[PDB]
């Protein structure tokens, strides 16, 4: 049964949510009017995971769109499949945060969250057997990073046992578009580590790297970037919606991937990806799927895994394929590249099979891996943050809204402590 | 007048059980909907289906099986399949939350709310039977609910019925290729529970069956469905003597009276022969002399254990088809003479021989061809001590740094349960070297 | 503000001649009916479409 | 695809091949161990269906190809794709056609005696003696009955005869009890007390 | 040597008959039997059914084996297992009363071996006998008058056989059954004489 | 030659008697208008007009017009006698005082008028059947007055009341603990056999057996009607062992104060899965003794059994019945009181249970109706007393009762009677 409600915040979050719901609706054969038009029975088999039913035979997603400015929602509503969303679920402020963490975390988010917490509780209470929650947002903006995290803190108090997923868009150093990236990003992670069950890291720089060189597109837009992200996000919960050889829900991924409670930052990659010109020259077999699984350029993060060692890895196959080939390749890669795998935990790769491939494809790949090479993200964010904080730059805005400069310190140290112990397991030997 | 009750838990249990029952329905002529055909209008003959099926009084038959699981996806597919009309609607028990590869979740938190339903269901199946031989259980030990509920059910079944026989078919994790990452924990913890609660256990390691299909059946890309048909064949030859007339009858009770020298030692590994494809099945005579040589061939072992590394305790094999008792005795004499196969010192005679008349059936859409002769063998050996050694090696590696322990402590299982589980395995091992030494 | 496919004509993009007042039109799986047009367009229609 | 169409009914009876069968006269194989190109093994990642059948698939060009899958064959799981009964050796339930016509027989019978057009006895034209109610003074005392017209009763009767050994089919065929699917609007329109086995029909019939 | 080829290609065909035992004893003049014929290796099994509240210990009567006819000293084949015949298994003689529906399809599906089971041969057999009579037309009227005493239109089996025996024409019990079953319009085993007259000639 | 009179008082009474009489009409083959379709046994429940229709031996009592009104406009309007459907004008409004001291006093005279006229025709009257919901105003007060009058007005005639008690936690009204206690005190010394049919148990039974997740009151009344038919089929259908109404209170009532008992019925299987099992007589009794299958929300496993009454109908065999009894006795989790070595009364009837067309249950050739008396029944009284004590401690909802003639100290004596009943039940359950 195991349904999940969608929670998404900020303009970065909203634009990702718009593409994701389009993909699922097309996957389940839902028209822009919200009426089923499919042909197979299995498309309606497990639709209760995402869609709620109303009178007249129409379906409505159980998503909550949340923001501090009404401009974004008035744009996302008019888009394709934008009439599906129930108008009541839209919640927005009238002032905005202005890329300031304190405005979105102490002043405006605190008073606004009373309304949005009411609607989400109604959504959770309606379903008989809730499975968990998933999040989509960015850490670079105050409204996304501040009121998004404070939402996480409150909801964890009411459902401590339910699973929780978060997609984080951390600011990459090269293509940086705001000056206050290190402040809000550092502070958000401090609250993120204590409450989030899982975290997926997504860098727009990495997405730009993949599209330009793999698909070879001259002029991509954010829609193309949003298309890639939605493909992976659907893959994680795909086999929860379709029968397969080996079932694997959200809880199974968590227990089989994180060895320790404070290590829940991942990196994802989607395969296969091929340009239109090279689309007709490849062959879709398991070796090609698994060879692009672990390839460095395909990761959705700027962190190269060859600078560290994988702790645990997971893979989700979609389609009909022989099980032996799936397991054979996992043992194959885990042997030829023993330098990149930690030694004290043998057989640190997990596999799953889903019988329904994505539309337009025959076989698919969804990879989620916990590697110690992503610490360089926090290491570089730390050095910009201490560059900001040593000279007390842009601080009077933050300290002028009810908080002191002390809270900056322990969040810096807690993130600093995280890096040290996260690096400890890299050189640990048994 | 003799019945056996099949118990299936976990996704591996359901998929294995699914392949077994299509064989049984075809073996006895049962249509998927329950009636024999709609064509035969005589009926009322040769009641042998009572071992597995049960008449409703007029018409259809209902299997004496139960399906247990915690995620409904696998069970729901059964209810929408072509066999929807066969099973009783309320013996396919399905949970709400999966154990998620967690032994503690399937043993202390979720399984308690569903174990009550099964025992009530089992009690209603047992009351119907009059000559119940025993229970069969199928479980994938590497999964959370497979070892979780399996541990709970066997403990409860031990006191509810007492001396009633229970037979176990475990599927142990493969030595080097595995599905999940946390399998050493829930597999090791399972052994402590089932060691003092099962009567007979059989290893059904996956990669060994992968070798058989590739080498013999010539399949380069097999799936779990091809495997499940071989284990279903083993079950057929195992209980064929119960419902089919033969020269020598071997019942269920004849195994826990002939095969386990000591109460602690009841772990065995099986073989099946011949396994040959239709295009090359007819190029050789398939003489009974050579089929029994293939069974003892360690390359065709159904578990990744080499008996040449240890001694043999006892050997039980069942023949079916048109075998001749004197031919069977002739081949056994050669096996004893063979030097590379040795028996333990204190076992001068170590063979149990059963003969059945019904040849193995052939399933359309299957993989094996139909032959006049086949043999299924169950062997007990000291070579089964190595699998616990490698599990101890892997278990100790990540338990030194207490990896994943938080995934078990917070669900109600105290820390000390790992320490006692380790000691029992060490004590269980020490038994195996103690027995294997000569006087 | 975007380019939209037209189901009514071989999945082609819309053309100015497609929008005819008094006749129904299909956009993005929705059915519309045109009641009247701004007479600025009427001047445009009379000057460019008459051939 | 070879597993269900080869040994056909014509060939199995009074023919060379049995269920197992050395089916090499009928089609083309490559005798297990063979080194060469097959045009369909590595490209399509064919699984199961041992090498003898794999080559017979590619040689006889039943086959499939292409990255894009045309919907219908995309949506098949491994379970029902393989466990589709026994097929070719010798040549389902009749239910769900009887159940529906028992249901319609009650409906037709119920409508058969509605006391149409003054066939009511002299009693019951007016309500019971002590009735409470209102009894408006400025209204016709005797009740008025319309009742169904003749062709509507005949309309139902035609389908009853037509459904039995006729062109109409069993409605949808349904799962049994514990199927946890959507069930197409059981919750949207209440349909509270209608016996889930029966509830499946009404919701699925629409 | 054993015939493997026959075993492979004819293992599935199993013929099931229902029979009654003919014996001196009045003890067993009523109890019924079911006879199974495995044509894979010409093996015959006889089962004894038991009614509820009868007091008899029903069960397997004779286990499956292969045994030959005593008179001609030849093994039994499927040709000899035709409905209506008397089969002697050792010291027991069984009369085959009725056959299973699948068995009836099997015999009819395979001609040129079960000649009595093919309808056009039976009609040709009956029609060909009209050579001894003076005219074809008077043969029909003689037949219907002999078969039907009061010309009711639908007759029973006992009336049908006794009339044919009265005429003196030797029909085996199999062919009589074949014609009777075919001309049953609503399946209640009453011959339709009018269709028989049309089939012979109109 | 045997007759029984049915009394339906209160909305629950009418809504269960509708199902009961529909079931009886279908079972006996009468058309809804009352005229037999040209086809003695039915004389137990009906009464011939000399030639023509039949009149059920029932009287409907209520103080509110609408519920009775549907009876006179439904399909059974022409069946019942016009002046046996007695309806008032103003309601009890859940006030036990109103239905026992103010407005119910002035109708019991006409109730007894109709009762006397019905009984004078009767010649071999066996006993009276009374239906009433306890959690209601006129269901309790008018019922209490009617039983008190009927006891002195008919002497030793047996009276059976199939009351409906409030469920332990699922409830509709808010003052129903108050009127339940007074009604129980009134009926304790005035009824001969009382059966408990609280609503919550039937919901679980339906959801678990009939596979109905959203039931309504129509479903529940059908089960009660089936129970009545199974109980009274021995009065109008021949069988191997026939039992009358009089040979119940001589078997299931160890002491005069102890006449409260609970029922169970089996099988209740939907037609979707009714043909998957043979419904052997050996297994239907196991379902009947299943503690979860009790028709009252009580757990028999928490106390000792006093006596068990069995009704098998269909094609059961006397030998097969006794084997099941022996198996149950040998079973350990079910134990009887020390001073009751023999504790079963068995009844066998030939008529199979009838099936209502378009209904819920399937058709079965075997069924059993179980009536048991056990010491576990003290739990409902204990929880009712606790609920009353919570309320009466600070005198809530008392002005709505005291102002209609109810004396202030009347609650105390009802509490004393309940305490005495609890004391009796505990002292019976001790071992000598
Ligand atoms: N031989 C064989 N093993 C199987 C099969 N299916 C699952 N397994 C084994 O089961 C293990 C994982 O458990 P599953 O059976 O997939 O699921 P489960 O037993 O219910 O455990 P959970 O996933 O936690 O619910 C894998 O490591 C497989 O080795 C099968 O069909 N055949
Ligand atoms: N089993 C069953 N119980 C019912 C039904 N209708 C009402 N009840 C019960 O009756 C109780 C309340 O009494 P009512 O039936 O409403 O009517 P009443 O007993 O005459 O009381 P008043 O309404 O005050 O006149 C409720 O608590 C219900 O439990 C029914 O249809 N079936
Ligand atoms: N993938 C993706 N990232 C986006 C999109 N729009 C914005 N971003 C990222 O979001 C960051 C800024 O987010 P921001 O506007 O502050 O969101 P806010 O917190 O709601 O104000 C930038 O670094 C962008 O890279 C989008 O459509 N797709
Ligand atoms: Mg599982
Ligand atoms: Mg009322």
């Amino acid at each position: 049964m195991r349904e999940i409600v969608h929670i998404q915040g900020g303009q970065c979050g909203n634009q990702i949510g718009a593409k994701f719901w389009e993909v699922i609706s097309d996957e389940h054969g839902i028209d822009p009017t919200g009426t089923y038009h499919g042909d197979s029975d299995l498309q309606l088999e497990r639709i209760n995971v995402y869609y709620n039913e109303a009178t007249g035979g129409r379906y409505v997603p159980r998503a909550i769109l949340m923001d501090l400015e009404p401009g974004t929602m008035d744009s996302v509503r008019a888009g394709p499949f934008g009439q599906l969303f129930r108008p009541d679920n839209f919640v927005f402020g009238q002032t905005g945060a202005g890329n300031n963490w304190a405005k979105g975390h102490y002043t405006e988010g605190a008073e606004l969250i009373d309304s949005v917490l009411d609607v989400v509780r109604k959504e959770a209470e309606g379903c008989d057997c809730l499975q968990g929650f998933q999040i989509t947002h960015s850490l670079g903006g105050g409204t996304g990073s501040g009121m998004g995290t404070l939402l996480i803190s409150k909801v964890r108090e009411e459902y401590p046992d339910r699973i929780m997923e978060t997609f984080s868009v951390v600011p990459s150093p090269k293509v940086s578009d705001t000056v206050v990236e290190p402040y809000n990003a550092t502070l958000s992670v401090h609250q993120l580590v204590e409450n989030a069950d899982e975290c997926m890291v997504i860098d727009n720089e990495a997405l730009y790297d993949i599209c330009f060189r793999t698909l070879k597109l001259t002029t991509p837009t954010y829609g193309d970037l949003n298309h890639l992200v939605s493909a992976a996000m659907s893959g994680v919960t795909c086999c929860l919606r379709f029968p397969g050889q080996l079932n694997s829900d959200l809880r199974k991924l968590a227990v089989n991937l994180i060895p320790f409670p404070r290590l829940h930052f991942f990196m994802i990659g989607f395969a296969p990806l091929t340009s239109r010109g090279s689309q007709q020259y490849r062959a879709l077999t398991v070796p090609e799927l698994t060879q692009q699984m672990f390839d460095a350029k395909n990761m959705m993060c700027a962190a190269d895994p060859r600078h560290g060692r994988y702790l645990t890895a997971s893979a989700l196959f979609r389609g009909r394929m022989s099980t032996k080939e799936v397991d054979e390749q996992m043992l194959n890669v885990q042997n030829k590249n023993s330098s990149y795998f930690v030694e004290w935990i043998p057989n640190n790769i997990k596999s799953s099979i889903c019988d329904i491939p994505p539309k337009g494809l025959k076989m698919a790949v969804t990879f989620v891996g916990n590697s110690t090479a992503i610490q360089e993200m926090f290491k570089r964010v730390a050095e910009q943050f201490t560059a900001m904080f040593r000279r007390k730059a842009f601080l009077h805005w933050y300290t002028g809204e009810g908080m002191d400069e002390m809270e900056f310190t322990e969040a810096e140290s807690n993130m600093n402590d995280l890096v040290s112990e996260y690096q400890q397991y890299q050189d640990a030997t048994a | 007048m003799r019945e056996v009750i099949s118990i299936h838990v976990g996704q591996g249990g359901i998929q294995v059980g699914n392949a077994c029952w299509e064989l049984f329905c075809l073996e006895h002529g049962i249509q998927p909907d329950g009636q024999m055909p709609s064509d035969r209008t005589i009926g009322g003959g040769d009641d042998a289906f009572n071992t597995f099926f049960s008449e409703t009084g007029a018409g259809k038959h209902v299997p004496r099986a139960v399906f247990l699981d915690l995620e409904p996806t696998v069970i729901d597919e059964v209810r929408t399949g072509t066999y929807r009309q066969l099973f009783h609607p309320e013996q396919l028990i399905s949970g709400k939350e999966d154990a998620a590869n967690n032994f503690a979740r399937g043993h202390y938190t979720i399984g308690k709310e569903i174990v009550d339903l099964c025992l009530d269901r089992i009690r209603k199946l047992a009351d119907n039977c009059t000559g119940l031989q025993g229970f069969l259980v199928f479980n994938s030990v590497g999964g959370g609910t497979g070892s979780g509920l399996g541990s709970l059910l066997l403990e409860r079944l031990s006191v509810d019925y007492g001396k009633k026989s229970k037979l176990g078919f475990t599927i142990y994790p493969s030595p080097q290729v595995s599905t999940a990452v946390v399998e050493p924990y829930n597999s090791i913890l399972s052994t402590h529970s089932l060691l003092e609660h099962t009567d007979v256990a059989v290893m059904l390691d996956n990669e060994a069956i992968y070798d058989i299909c590739r080498r013999n059946l010539d399949i380069e890309r097999p799936t779990y469905t091809n495997l499940n048909r071989l284990i279903a064949q083993v079950i057929s030859s195992l209980t064929a003597s119960l419902r089919f007339d033969g020269a020598l009858n071997v019942d269920i009770t004849e195994f826990q009276t002939n095969l386990v020298p000591y109460p602690r030692i009841h772990f065995m590994l099986s073989s099946y022969a011949p396994i040959i494809s239709a295009e090359k099945a007819y190029h050789e005579q398939l003489s009974v002399a050579e089929i029994t040589n293939s069974a003892f061939e360690p390359a065709n072992m159904m578990a990744k254990c080499d008996p040449r590394h240890g001694k043999y305790m006892a050997c039980s094999m069942m023949y079916r088809g048109d075998v001749v008792p004197k031919d069977v005795n002739a081949s056994i004499a050669t096996i004893k003479t063979k030097r590379t196969i040795q028996f333990v010192d204190w076992c001068p005679t170590g063979f149990k021989v059963g003969i059945n008349y019904q040849p193995p059936t052939v399933v359309p859409g299957g993989d094996l061809a139909k032959v006049m002769r086949a043999v299924c063998m169950i062997s007990n050996s000291t070579a089964i001590a190595e699998v616990f050694s490698r599990l101890d090696h892997k278990f100790d590696l990540m338990y030194a740094k207490r990896a994943f322990v938080h995934w078990y402590v917070g669900e109600g299982m105290e820390e000390g349960e790992f320490s006692e589980a380790r000691e029992d395995l060490a004590a269980l091992e020490k038994d195996y070297e103690e027995v294997g030494i000569e006087t | 503000k975007n380019r939209y496919k037209n189901v009514q004509t071989n999945n082609e993009y819309f053309q100015p001649t497609d929008l005819v007042v008094g006749k129904d039109v299909i956009i993005n799986g929705y059915s519309f009916r045109i009641l009247e047009c701004d007479e600025y367009t009427l001047k445009w229609f009379a000057n460019n479409i008459v051939q | 695809n070879t597993t269900q169409m080869i040994p056909t009914y014509q060939d199995v009876k009074t023919g060379t091949t049995w269920l197992g069968g050395p089916t090499h006269v009928l089609q083309e194989q490559h005798i297990p161990g063979y080194k060469g190109h097959v045009k369909g093994v590595q490209a399509e990642s064919l699984h199961g269906k041992t090498f003898a059948r794999i080559t017979a698939e590619c040689l006889n060009n039943r086959y499939k190809s292409g990255f894009i899958v045309d919907d219908e064959e995309r949506f098949k799981t491994n379970y029902q794709l393989e466990y589709i009964r026994p097929n070719l050796r010798n040549n389902n339930n009749r239910q769900r056609d009887d159940e529906v016509e028992r249901l319609e027989l009650i409906k037709a019978q119920l409508n058969s005696q509605p006391k149409t057009i003054e066939d009511v006895p002299p009693i019951d034209r007016v309500p019971v003696i002590g009735y409470q109610g209102f009894r408006p003074v400025y209204r016709h005392p005797l009740k008025q009955v319309k009742g169904p017209t003749e062709d509507e009763i005949d309309f139902q009767a035609r389908t009853i005869l037509e459904l039995t050994k006729g062109q109409k089919e069993a409605p949808k065929e349904i799962p049994i009890v514990g199927y946890t699917g959507f069930q197409k609007g059981i919750k949207a329109e209440n349909m509270f007390g209608k016996t889930f086995k029966d509830l499946s029909n009404a919701s699925n019939r629409i | 040597r054993k015939d493997i080829n026959k075993m492979y290609t004819q293992d599935q065909y199993i013929l099931r008959f229902e029979g009654k035992l003919i014996s001196q004893n009045k003890e067993d003049n009523h109890r019924k039997f079911i006879i199974s014929f495995f044509c894979g290796d010409d093996t015959i099994m006889v089962y004894e059914t038991a009614d509820k509240n009868s007091g008899i210990w029903g069960g397997k009567f004779l286990e499956r084996m292969n045994h030959n006819n005593p008179i001609n000293n030849k093994p039994y084949t499927e040709l000899d297992f035709q409905i209506g015949e008397i089969i002697q298994l050792g010291v027991y003689r069984f009369q085959l009363l009725r056959a299973d529906e699948y068995t009836h399809k099997y015999m009819k599906s395979k001609p040129e071996v079960f000649k009595e089971a093919d309808i056009e041969y039976t009609l040709n057999h009956l029609r060909k006998f009209a050579t001894k009579y003076k005219s074809y037309d008077e043969f029909m009227v003689l037949l219907i008058k002999n078969i039907d005493p009061n010309r009711r239109g639908v007759i029973d089996f006992n009336d049908f056989v006794v009339g044919l025996r009265r005429l003196g024409y030797n029909l085996t019990y199999q062919e009589i059954y074949t014609l009777m079953r075919y001309f049953d319009l609503d399946e209640n085993w009453k011959l339709d004489v009018k269709s028989l007259f049309v089939a012979l000639g109109g």
